[PDB]
């Protein structure tokens, strides 16, 4: 159970990187909305950033956290340098996807999947 | 310099799989049954992991079998059930494990075909 | 101590005396090529594909038949062994027809594969080939006998496993022909297994002919529900369609065989299917509607009734998940009239003690018994694979079998004591001589058929049989923890329903006719509208429109056993689960989900939303129901036998007559097989 | 073909057709297999 | 052997035809249902039975290596003819 | 509103169910004669901790653990249920 | 024998001798050395030894493997360390090739070999992209072959052949959009393996 670390030696060090990444993303949204001429608001973009971070709040492995931060930095680089096009940024929002029903009855009516 | 990690290995967040195809799937870990049409046993050596079968429907244009299940063809191979279970656990799939069925040792005797007083005597060869 | 040392290519292996050379090789993972040898048949030694060199011996030995001697070094890969295999393969293919493209065996053919692995890569046969005329042995097995390689596997299977001596060889030499000589049909409940054991495409499935190739099929390991044996199967599917059923080896149940009903009734799943919800219209006719509408009508009636006014009947193919969902739903309106179609006497302990209604010895235990007493049953047609296990013990252990009931042909010779139920009393009292056989037996086995319990004096028969089983056990004539009393079931859903606390039979419904009736795949016709009030609201949930559906007010299309992952408990009390091979057709839905959806619409939502959650519920009611493949022993036969005596019923004078006296009765017994055109062809074949 | 005529066959088109795409004679694909599952037809008379 | 249905749609040699309420026949509106009218089942039936003087005959479909794999057909039964499994030609042992 | 069904779960061999096994061997028959039309579903399964389930009207359920109970405590738990009406 | 590939014993012996030579000089890192029947030499090493072993083979006077022919990964899910990292090297001085192999899992970084071979830059970016193996101290590690924002590592054995998402132009939003994959015809899985063993020489012990 002794392993080679990526960047962080423990969760406290790992969570510092997470906070630093969040600040970078938070400040980048207004530029992204303007640069990509998005029809979403700056608040929506920041609400989406928070949602992406929040879904990984249960991780307790510092190596997994490091990879998530590493991948998050790559995604931020693709956005700042405008390697992404508008389609790539807007894929986070699933605009053309119909609302998937959640409750048991709705899923029962449409098909067999749980 | 190494560090100490006690968390159960969980990589679900860094594999890119959509959440639906982790939580709602049931992996089946098993050794495939011998195809009864043949006597060869070489296809029963390894452990397999497959996922639950989902809807296939008829394509309106051609009648071809359409699917919306991205794991419909995924079948993984493992040396042992422990390797298969470990792979399933770290990927967040719930699983069922079926113990390997091995044909039991049989007692064969060509001479029994001609028994003097037992029912094993054969009427034809 | 007893084991002797031999060598397989220099690797030492310790084997028991009598082990053949072929078995010694398989101990180190080497499969010797074979054609005539089959480990479940008697040794033949005729194909010669298994010839192998023994070091320092000039002559190759037939590994399948030759007993291994101490100190032998078996060279499974020597040049002499390889040349022997090449030569034999060359002879096998010399007269074989160039049929692979049109032959259904192609792609899963042992001749093809062993030719690739062990034979040469070309021909030097410059002559013309043999051609043989085809035989007609019925509507299930197609014969293209020019492909036969005279391995005699089919002959040995028919004689030893099926107990039918109709197949043989006629003529001599190159003209030797496998067949029946006369025009004659090989109609046995195990006949279809010769398709599997025939190594070539000489014997092929007629219904399957030309429809698929092996490489393109998907294999779904599943369980059979055509009877209560619980045979393990493989469902072959392609592009969303079921294509055939194959045996799946299970040593403790079906070995590698299945009955013809298990094998060929699947085509009933493509006919007469319920694909949409239906409700009656103003004209009184069933008409398609949405799930929302159909369930709202059912929920409306359910909310207006309580207690004895709601009842349910489960049919023979219903799974445990649906069985407990329906029980929970009716319990939430305070109903306890959860009934099955198959009767079981509730007198005494009833279903309180599992040992009362189980095959306690287990299927594999028959191979340990030294006497079997069959009462009021025809196991050949009620449980073909169980009957095959009796024959196996009869053949190899010299088992003694006695029967009380009609003198049906069982494929082996037995002692017929008569069909009068009074014989049980005579045996129990020591008057009958066969009671002396039971006393001197170290491992007796008494098996009462569930079909006998469908009589009106079922409780008396069960009491009398239990009295016999108790006389032996109390007399210490048996050994340690050997169970003597057995019940042989014939309905797939019965044991799970008894485990869950259902009431066996529809007597409760006849006592208090309900106003609302749930027919959960109930197609036996045990309760008709003549037995219900004029305005009774009947809901049929099932997969086939057969008997129950045309009298219901609401039809809810459910899933067949090939279309759901559902739990069935075989006659031993072993829980097994199917897997989804294809999804239910049309708008049909998983049966437990229908009841869970109905509960929500009716305001009594059940506390489980997934298959695993409803299986956790099954564990609350009966922990054994989630121990898949395990046989949980049942005890307390002594307490059950005490409760069996305190109330006395009288045997009727009617002799014990099983519902299936001949093969014609075997083919259609449930709604899937009644819908199968293949089974209709079988029925026509044996009656005409 | 005036020196080496093709082999005559009963089934060979006697009238060659050029590319028919874009016209009413164009090919339209469709499934050539029959229906696989037969639905139960409820009785035409009343009895509930 | 082209036959038509009550709706008028041609029936293919595999028996395919859209039933009356099938929306899918909208694809043929303004276009056409491609149907091959040389039904192989009717064409092979027109071939005469070949009389031979032996119990066993071989068929390769004609044309040597341009035909099908060579198979041997047994002609011992007198109730029916021997049919090639590849090409459908029929044979009969004379006298 | 009262009782509808009793279920007893136990292991065939674990010592924790020894008291339940004694109860069945010695008391179930007498208990069954007193409550003839009450389902008392005994269901043995290997390596389960023993338990007593009671189902009342309209599908309400309660479960009492019998682990390491003596045959007497099993009787007491049985009586506590045969007179309760949850 | 016209149809059989001829053996080359001389090259087999030379490569075997050099394989021991490497193992003797770097015992700290070498775990296994083998020469295949078609005369290819493989050095299996602990992952800590990537830089020392590759540097030795590049620079040592009796090696001079100056050319990195290829660098790739293999996913073997049954292994605790599922990823096998393969370096294929060429020595022009001695007209020879050698293969260096190590291993890692999904969370353990491998040391970037760009300092030893500048060729490694893009190969390691491709390994990261397709397999998700992280290389430490890479000058610029990021996806190279997949779409921007692509989720997952396609060359892993548990990644489905057709992926999870597919693209189309949607007129309502006037752009290309990504949606869950649906196929008009499902890929048809074939079961090809014969139930009969083909190669006795490679049989595994029971
Ligand atoms: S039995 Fe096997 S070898 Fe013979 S024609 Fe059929 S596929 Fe070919
Ligand atoms: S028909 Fe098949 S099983 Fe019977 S002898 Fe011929 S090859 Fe063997
Ligand atoms: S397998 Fe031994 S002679 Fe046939
Ligand atoms: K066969
Ligand atoms: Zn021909």
């Amino acid at each position: 159970t002794s392993v080679k670390p990526i960047f962080s030696r423990d969760m406290n060090e790992a969570k510092r990187r997470v906070r630093e990444l969040y600040r970078a993303w938070y400040r980048e949204v207004p530029n992204t909305v303007h640069l990509f001429q998005l029809d979403i608001s700056v608040k929506q973009g920041r609400d989406k950033v928070r949602e992406m971070f929040k879904k990984n709040a249960h991780i307790t492995d510092p190596r997994v956290v490091d990879l998530l931060v590493i991948k998050g930095k790559m995604e931020l680089e693709e956005t700042i340098k405008v390697w992404k096009q508008r389609t790539h940024v807007m894929r986070f929002f699933h605009e053309t996807e119909a609302p998937r029903p959640k409750d048991f009855l709705s899923k029962f009516y449409v098909g067999h999947d749980p | 310099q190494l560090i100490t990690v006690d968390e159960k290995l969980d990589i679900t967040t860094i594999t890119g799989v959509p959440e639906e195809h982790i939580k709602t799937r049931k992996a089946r870990i098993f050794v495939p049954a011998r195809n009864n049409m043949q006597s060869g046993v070489n296809n029963t050596k390894k452990w397999k992991m497959e996922f639950d079968t989902r809807e296939r429907w008829e394509n309106p244009l051609m009648g071809w079998a359409s699917t919306a299940d991205p794991l419909s063809n995924l079948v993984l191979t493992f040396s042992t059930k422990e390797d298969a279970v470990a792979f399933a656990e770290k990927n967040g799939w719930s699983y069922d494990v079926e113990e390997r069925k091995v044909p039991k040792p049989k007692s064969k005797s060509y001479g029994a075909n001609f028994s003097w007083n037992k029912r094993t005597r054969v009427s034809t060869k | 101590s007893n084991l002797i040392e031999v060598f397989v290519d220099g690797q030492s292996v310790m084997v028991e005396p009598g082990t053949t050379v072929l078995q010694a090789c398989e101990k180190v993972g080497m499969q010797i090529p074979r054609f005539c040898y089959h480990e479940r048949l008697s040794v033949a030694g005729n194909c010669r594909m298994c010839l192998v060199e023994i070091e320092k011996a000039p002559k190759v030995v037939a590994a399948c038949a030759m007993p291994v001697m101490k100190g032998w070094n078996i060279l499974t890969n020597s040049e002499k062994t390889k040349k022997a295999r090449e030569g034999v393969m060359e002879f096998l293919l010399a007269n074989h027809p160039l049929d692979c493209p049109i032959c259904d065996q192609g792609g899963e053919c042992d001749l093809q594969d062993q030719s690739m692995m062990f034979g040469s890569d070309r021909s030097r046969f410059l002559e013309g080939k043999r051609a043989v005329e085809d035989k007609n042995i019925g509507p299930l097995v197609k014969t293209i006998m020019t492909r036969c390689i005279q391995c005699t596997r089919c002959i040995r299977f028919a004689s030893e496993i099926a107990g039918v001596d109709d197949l043989g060889t006629t003529g001599r030499g190159n003209d030797m022909q496998v067949g029946t000589y006369i025009e004659k049909m090989f109609m046995s409940e195990l006949s279809g297994n010769i398709i599997d054991i025939c190594p070539v495409g000489a014997l092929t499935s007629k219904p399957y002919a030309f429809t698929a190739r092996p490489w393109e099929t998907r294999k779904t390991e599943s369980i059979d529900v055509m009877d209560a044996v619980g045979s393990n199967i493989v469902v072959s599917t392609r592009t969303g369609e079921v294509m055939r059923i194959l045996p799946r080896m299970h040593e403790d149940i079906n070995e590698e065989w299945i009955s013809d009903k298990t094998r060929f009734a699947y085509d009933g799943l493509k006919r007469q299917r319920l694909t949409e919800p239906m409700v009656r219209n103003e004209k009184g006719l069933l008409t398609h509607t949405t799930w929302e509408d159909a369930l709202s009508r059912v929920a409306g009636m359910l909310q207006s009734f309580q207690g004895n006014d709601v009842a349910a009947i489960a049919g023979g193919l219903v799974d445990a998940e649906a069985l407990i969902a329906l029980k929970d739903l009716l319990n939430r309106v305070d109903s306890d009239t959860l009934c099955t179609e198959e009767v079981f006497p509730t007198a005494g302990a009833g279903t309180d003690l599992r040992s009362n209604y189980l095959l306690n010895t287990t299927i594999a235990g028959v191979e340990e018994a030294d006497v079997v007493l069959l009462v009021g049953t025809n196991p050949r047609f009620e449980a073909p694979l169980f009957n095959a296990r009796i024959r196996k013990s009869w053949l190899h252990n010299d088992l003694k079998v006695a029967l009380i009931g009609s003198p049906v042909d069982l494929t082996y010779r037995y002692d017929h004591l008569g069909d009068s139920p009074k014989i049980l009393q005579d045996i129990a009292s020591g008057s009958h001589p066969f009671s002396q056989v039971l006393q001197e037996a170290k491992k007796p086995m008494v098996i009462l058929g569930s079909s006998a319990l469908q009589r009106n004096d079922g409780a008396a028969i069960l009491a009398a049989v239990s009295n016999i089983a108790q006389k032996i056990r109390t007399s210490s004539g048996v050994t340690g923890d050997w169970k003597v009393m057995n019940i042989l079931h014939r309905i797939a859903s019965q044991v799970a329903a008894l485990d869950l606390g259902y009431k066996p039979g529809v007597e409760a419904i006849q006592k208090n006719p309900p106003k609302m009736l749930f027919l959960l795949g109930a197609d036996g016709g045990c309760i008709t509208r003549q037995d219900l009030p004029k305005d009774c609201f009947i809901v049929y949930q099932g997969h086939h429109g057969d008997v129950g559906a045309p009298i219901a007010d609401v039809i809810l299309p459910g899933a067949a056993y090939t279309e759901k992952s559902a739990t069935y408990v075989n006659t031993e009390g072993r829980a097994q689960q199917t897997k989804v091979a294809v999804t239910p057709p049309g708008l049909a839905r998983e049966d437990w989900k229908i009841i869970r959806a109905l509960s929500e619409i009716a305001g009594m939502t059940l506390p489980y939303d997934t298959l695993d959650q409803v299986r956790n519920r099954l564990e609350e009611v009966s922990p054994n129901l989630v121990r898949y493949d395990d046989v949980e022993g049942a005890n307390y036969f002594q307490q059950a036998s005490e409760l069996s005596k305190l109330v006395n019923q009288q045997l009727l004078a009617d002799p014990l007559v099983p519902p299936q006296l001949t093969i014609k009765d075997f083919y259609m017994t449930d709604s899937i097989s009644r819908a199968s055109q293949t089974m209709a062809k079988c029925v026509k074949a044996v009656t005409e | 073909p005036t020196v080496k005529p093709p082999t005559a066959r009963k089934f060979i088109w006697t009238n060659h057709k050029f590319n028919l795409s874009g016209t009413p004679q164009q090919y339209v694909p469709y499934s050539t297999t029959r229906k696989k599952i037969q639905e139960w037809v409820p009785p035409s008379t009343p009895y509930k | 052997g082209v036959r038509t249905s009550p709706t008028g749609e041609k029936v293919t040699h595999t028996g395919q035809v859209y039933d009356d309420g099938d929306y899918r026949k909208v694809r043929f509106v303004g276009r056409q249902k491609e149907v091959n009218e040389n039904f192989a089942i009717d064409l092979i039936a027109e071939q005469p039975v070949s009389q031979v003087g032996s119990r066993v005959i071989s068929c390769d479909g004609g044309g040597g290596a341009l035909g099908h794999p060579r198979v041997y057909i047994n002609l011992d039964k007198e109730t029916k003819t021997g049919t090639c499994g590849y090409c459908g030609l029929q044979f009969r042992q004379q006298h | 509103l009262g009782l509808r069904e009793i279920r007893i779960h136990l292991c065939q061999r674990s010592p924790g169910s020894q008291g339940v096994r004694d109860f069945i061997e010695k008391r179930y028959v007498e208990l069954k004669k007193a409550n003839p039309d009450l389902p008392i579903l005994i269901r043995e399964c290997s390596d389960v901790q023993p338990k007593l389930w009671a189902r009342y009207a309209f599908g309400q359920e309660k479960n009492v653990s019998l682990n390491n109970f003596s045959a007497d405590q099993v009787t007491r738990a049985l009586e506590n249920v045969l007179s309760s009406k949850a | 024998r016209p149809t059989v590939r001829p053996r080359n014993d001389v090259a087999h012996k030379q490569l075997s001798a050099f394989g021991e030579y490497v193992a003797e000089i770097l015992p700290k890192y070498v775990q296994q050395v083998q020469v295949s029947c078609f005369n290819e030499l493989e050095i299996c090493i602990h992952p800590d030894g990537v830089i020392p072993v590759l540097t030795f083979l590049r620079d040592h006077s009796n090696a001079q493997f100056k050319s990195l022919a290829d660098l790739t990964a293999v996913d073997i899910p049954t292994r605790q360390n599922r990823f096998e990292i393969v370096y294929n090297l060429l020595s022009l001085r001695f007209n020879s090739r050698i293969r260096v192999k190590t291993y890692t899992d999904e969370l353990t970084p491998i040391e970037s070999s760009v300092p030893v071979y500048k060729a490694a830059n893009w190969y390691e970016r491709e390994i990261w992209d397709m397999f998700g193996v992280f290389f430490a101290n890479h000058p610029d590690l990021r996806r190279i072959l997949t779409d921007y924002g692509f989720e997952g590592h396609p060359f892993r054995k548990d990644f489905p052949l057709s992926g999870y998402v597919e693209l189309r132009y949607d007129d309502e939003v006037k752009r290309v959009v990504a949606e869950p994959v649906e196929l008009a015809q499902e890929f048809r899985k074939f079961d090809l393996n014969s139930p009969w063993e083909a190669f006795p020489a490679y049989r595994q012990p029971p």
